């Protein structure tokens, strides 16, 4: 049900899950609230890399929890 | 036919959880009033966090993520799995945390869980009273 | 056996095996290994010429138009060479012949004819319907291109395709190090 | 748990308070396994301690704040200097090294992961670490791990308590 990682263990997969969704919450909360880009792009500046790629683990890192659940309750 | 409603063991596990939060917020309530923190916002019990959330810089933002990660890490070890049902492997609230082993036999088990009960109930309703006298300024004397 | 019997895990030193896979990529996503083993050899082909190329413009610079070819250094190059187009790579329409200073440059040719031999070439062995085997661990990084020179011994054969590996990869970490070094200090050959 | 590796010289088994008379094999297992931990830590915090005072890297820690290694001052006023960011991308290399690469080969002894002799397996990526054969090789070894683990741990504590005293981690000298 994993795809590709279902050779992944249990304990990395966790890893991964949990570094994604600190990465994630951290450029999320950084973008919208802590250091908003709103206004440097109405300026005219270009936004934070970062921010941008780095909210994307979040979604991935709830679903690489899912797939850590899965592969541990599996005996991987 | 779906279990839409939870078994006696989540609410007793819901209860004891209660219990416990309750118990360290009256006496952080009490003791926010009282004494601080260096490089934390200085603020009212019903306000604390939202100035920690609000203005997270220094050493609040670090505590407060130290906070939320210990509190999800404990959630996510400490699931009640399946006690919904009722079919828990482990007694509802029994997280294993007695680092001093001060209660070990049956009748000391029986009777501190009734005293912690007890006294967990009692933070609960005393909580729930400063939160209501506070945001109903006449529902409760004392607040 | 490890990687599925790919070259270039094998250790300098005879009987012992380096197979160097500390993240257990292999295992974890072996399906992919024709395809990692050809990601390699490209990489290591491209990174043999950059090397080369990064060097030999010291010595010798083609006079074409000095908007690039008067280039102070390699690290100044590509951004000299690639033009100032509005979009990365968009030809500029209503100026063609680059008045306005904003058209691509020989990079953009020079990318464009890539972009047909990798079409024409990987994705063709890989991707074609009527090549059905198409990329397989044993014929990874083979386009037959010179295949005529290498030894007919099999044992040979598997020597020289060692051989490529390797300095493909040692011409990957020169590159890397040489580009880095003539950012940092914008020096000749010794810093690249 | 007399036997044990831990008994030497100086002191034999040395269990004052008796936390080990309930003679628990798991919670020896745990006891002994948080102790190399800690060791290896302490030592780690020890050099940490001891190298910045003479060197610090060049560079940048944080180029988005201009904080260069050499602004922030080593010892324990390093933790609000350097960014809670660094602190958590430390955090995060620690618990990839304790989840993944790190594992109990056996649980009959603790704080073995198969690194081989001073822990070298994971000097470099891409190697398998090898136990030293003698047996009494391997019994020294794994005691001079522990003593200085001890050692080490018991001198963070005193560099702490010096650079409470004094601002800097050697503020006397
Ligand atoms: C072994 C685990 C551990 C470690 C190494 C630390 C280490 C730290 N915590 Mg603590 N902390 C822990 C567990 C731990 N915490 C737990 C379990 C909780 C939640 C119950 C907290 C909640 C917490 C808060 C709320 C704060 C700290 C802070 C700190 C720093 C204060 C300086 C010091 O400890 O002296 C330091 C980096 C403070 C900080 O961030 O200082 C920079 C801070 O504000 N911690
Ligand atoms: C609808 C969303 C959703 C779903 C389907 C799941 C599903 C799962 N979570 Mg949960 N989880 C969620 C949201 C969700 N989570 C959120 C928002 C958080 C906060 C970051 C967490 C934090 C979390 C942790 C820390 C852990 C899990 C774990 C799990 C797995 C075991 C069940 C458990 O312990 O849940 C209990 C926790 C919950 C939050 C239940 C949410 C129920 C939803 C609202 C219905 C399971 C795959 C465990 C696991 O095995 O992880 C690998 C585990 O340790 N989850
Ligand atoms: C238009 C020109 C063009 C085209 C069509 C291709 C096509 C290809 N290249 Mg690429 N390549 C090009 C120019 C081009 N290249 C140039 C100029 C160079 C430098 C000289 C390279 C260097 C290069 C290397 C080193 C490798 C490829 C690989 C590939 C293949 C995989 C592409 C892939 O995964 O994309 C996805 C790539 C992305 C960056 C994401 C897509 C863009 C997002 C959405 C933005 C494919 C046949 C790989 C291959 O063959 O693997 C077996 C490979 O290893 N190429
Ligand atoms: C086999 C490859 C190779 C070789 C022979 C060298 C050799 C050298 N590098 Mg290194 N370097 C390499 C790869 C290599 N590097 C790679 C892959 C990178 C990252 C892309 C770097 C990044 C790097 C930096 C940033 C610096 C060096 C520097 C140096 C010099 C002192 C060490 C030395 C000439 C130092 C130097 O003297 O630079 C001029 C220096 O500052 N290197
Ligand atoms: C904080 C980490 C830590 C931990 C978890 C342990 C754990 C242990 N130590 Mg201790 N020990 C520590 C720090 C620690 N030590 C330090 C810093 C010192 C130096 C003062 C010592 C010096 C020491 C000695 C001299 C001995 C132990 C021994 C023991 C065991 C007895 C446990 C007990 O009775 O309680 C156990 C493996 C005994 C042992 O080896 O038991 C087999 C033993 O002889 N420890
Ligand atoms: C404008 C710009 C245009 C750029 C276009 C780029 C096109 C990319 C070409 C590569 C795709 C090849 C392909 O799909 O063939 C299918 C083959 C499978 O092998 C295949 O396997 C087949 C059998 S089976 O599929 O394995 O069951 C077999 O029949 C076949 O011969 C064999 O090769 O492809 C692969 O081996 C997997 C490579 C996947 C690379 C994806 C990278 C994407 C980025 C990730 C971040
Ligand atoms: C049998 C049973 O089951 O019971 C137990 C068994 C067992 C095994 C023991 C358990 C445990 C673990 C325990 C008890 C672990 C305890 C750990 C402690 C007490 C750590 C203290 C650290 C203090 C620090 C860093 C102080 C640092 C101080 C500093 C840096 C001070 C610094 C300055 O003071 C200095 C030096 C000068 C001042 O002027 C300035 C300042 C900065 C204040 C169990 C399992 O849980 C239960
Ligand atoms: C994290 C950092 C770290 C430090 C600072 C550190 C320092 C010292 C010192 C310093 C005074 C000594 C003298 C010492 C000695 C040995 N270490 Mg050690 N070590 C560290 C890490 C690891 C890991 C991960 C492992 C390990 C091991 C061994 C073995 C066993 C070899 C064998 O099995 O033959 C021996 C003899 C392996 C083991 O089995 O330990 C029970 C093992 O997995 N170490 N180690
Ligand atoms: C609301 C209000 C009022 C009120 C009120 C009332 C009735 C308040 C009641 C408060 C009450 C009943 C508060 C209990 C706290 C218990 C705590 C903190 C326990 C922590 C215990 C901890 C953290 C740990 C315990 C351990 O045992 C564990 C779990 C395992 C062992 O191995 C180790 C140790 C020993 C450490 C006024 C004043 C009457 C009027 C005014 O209007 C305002
Ligand atoms: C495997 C192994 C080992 C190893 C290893 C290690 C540490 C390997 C590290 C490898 C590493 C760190 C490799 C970096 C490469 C960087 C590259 C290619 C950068 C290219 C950058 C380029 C081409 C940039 C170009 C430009 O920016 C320029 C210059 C100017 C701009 O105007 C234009 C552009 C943007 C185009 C051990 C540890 C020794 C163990 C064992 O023994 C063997
Ligand atoms: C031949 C061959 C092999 C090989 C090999 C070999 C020889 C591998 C060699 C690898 C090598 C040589 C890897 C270097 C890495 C260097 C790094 C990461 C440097 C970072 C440097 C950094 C991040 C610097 C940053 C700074 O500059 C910044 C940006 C600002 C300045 O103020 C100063 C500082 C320092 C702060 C195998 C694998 C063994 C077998 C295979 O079959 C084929």
């Amino acid at each position: 049900v994993l795809g590709n990682l279902k050779s992944f263990s249990s304990n990395e997969l966790a890893f991964l899950s949990m570094l994604f969704f600190g990465v994630g919450l951290y450029g999320n909360l950084q973008f919208n609230y802590y250091d908003p880009q709103w206004a440097k792009v109405d300026a005219g500046g270009y936004f934070n890399v970062s921010y941008i790629v780095e909210s994307l683990l979040l979604p991935i890192s709830f679903f690489m929890h899912i797939a850590c659940y899965i592969q541990k309750q599996n005996g991987k | 036919g779906n279990m839409t409603y939870p078994h006696v063991q989540w609410l007793r596990e819901s209860e004891l959880k209660h219990g416990r939060c309750a118990m360290l917020a009256i006496v952080g309530i009490f003791a926010q009033q009282s004494f601080h923190i260096d490089g934390y916002p200085e603020a009212p019990w019903y306000e604390a966090l939202k100035a920690c959330y609000d203005n997270p810089a220094g050493i609040v933002g670090f505590g407060i993520a130290q906070i939320s990660a210990f509190a999800m890490v404990i959630e996510g070890a400490y699931f009640p799995k399946d006690s919904w049902i009722g079919q828990m492997d482990r007694e509802p609230g029994d997280l294993g945390f007695d680092p001093l082993k001060l209660a070990k036999d049956a009748e000391s088990m029986k009777s501190m869980q009734l005293k912690e009960l007890k006294n967990g109930r009692l933070a609960m309703m005393a909580f729930m009273s400063c939160v209501v006298g506070h945001y109903v300024p006449g529902s409760v004397p004392g607040v | 056996p490890f990687a599925g019997g790919l070259i270039g895990g094998e250790s300098a030193f005879a009987g012992q095996d380096f197979n160097f896979d500390p993240l257990g990529l292999a295992t974890k996503c072996e399906k992919f290994l024709p395809w990692f083993r050809e990601a390699e050899l490209k990489h290591g082909r491209i990174a043999m010429l950059a090397w080369v190329g990064l060097v030999a413009p010291e010595f010798v610079r083609i006079p074409g138009p000095e908007q690039c070819y008067g280039a102070k250094t390699v690290v100044e190059a590509h951004n000299a060479c690639a033009g100032d187009p509005y979009f990365p790579f968009i030809i500029d329409a209503t100026d063609f012949y680059g008045k306005d200073g904003h058209q691509v440059g020989p990079l953009f040719q020079v990318f464009a004819f890539c972009g047909a031999v990798e079409m024409l070439t990987t994705f063709a062995k890989t991707a074609n319907v009527s090549n059905k085997p198409g990329l397989t661990l044993a014929n990874a990084g083979d386009y037959r291109l010179g295949a005529n020179f290498l030894p007919e011994d099999e044992a040979k054969a598997k020597e020289m395709k060692l051989k490529e590996l390797k300095n493909g990869r040692l011409a990957m970490l020169a590159f890397g190090g040489a580009i880095t070094q003539a950012t940092l200090t914008g020096n000749g050959f010794p810093w690249l | 748990f007399e036997g044990e590796l831990g008994v030497q010289a100086p002191v034999g088994y040395f269990d004052p308070l008796g936390l080990s008379k309930d003679g628990d094999v798991e919670t020896f297992r745990r006891r002994r396994e948080s102790e190399l931990k800690n060791g290896r830590v302490a030592m780690f915090a020890t050099i940490g301690y001891m190298v910045p005072e003479y060197f610090k890297f060049p560079g940048y820690l944080a180029p988005s704040a201009s904080l260069k290694f050499a602004d922030v001052p080593n010892g324990i006023q390093a933790i609000t200097k350097v960014p809670a960011e660094g602190w958590l991308q430390w955090v995060a290399l620690c618990g990839c090294y304790e989840l993944c690469v790190n594992q109990p080969v056996d649980a009959a002894d603790p704080g073995n992961y198969g690194k081989g002799k001073l822990g070298y397996g994971n000097m470099v990526l891409g190697i398998t670490a090898e136990s030293i054969s003698d047996p009494e090789a391997r019994k020294r070894g794994l005691n001079s791990e522990l003593a200085n683990g001890r050692l080490a741990m018991m001198a963070i504590m005193g560099l702490w308590v010096q650079d409470g005293l004094f601002g800097t981690p050697y503020g006397l000298y």
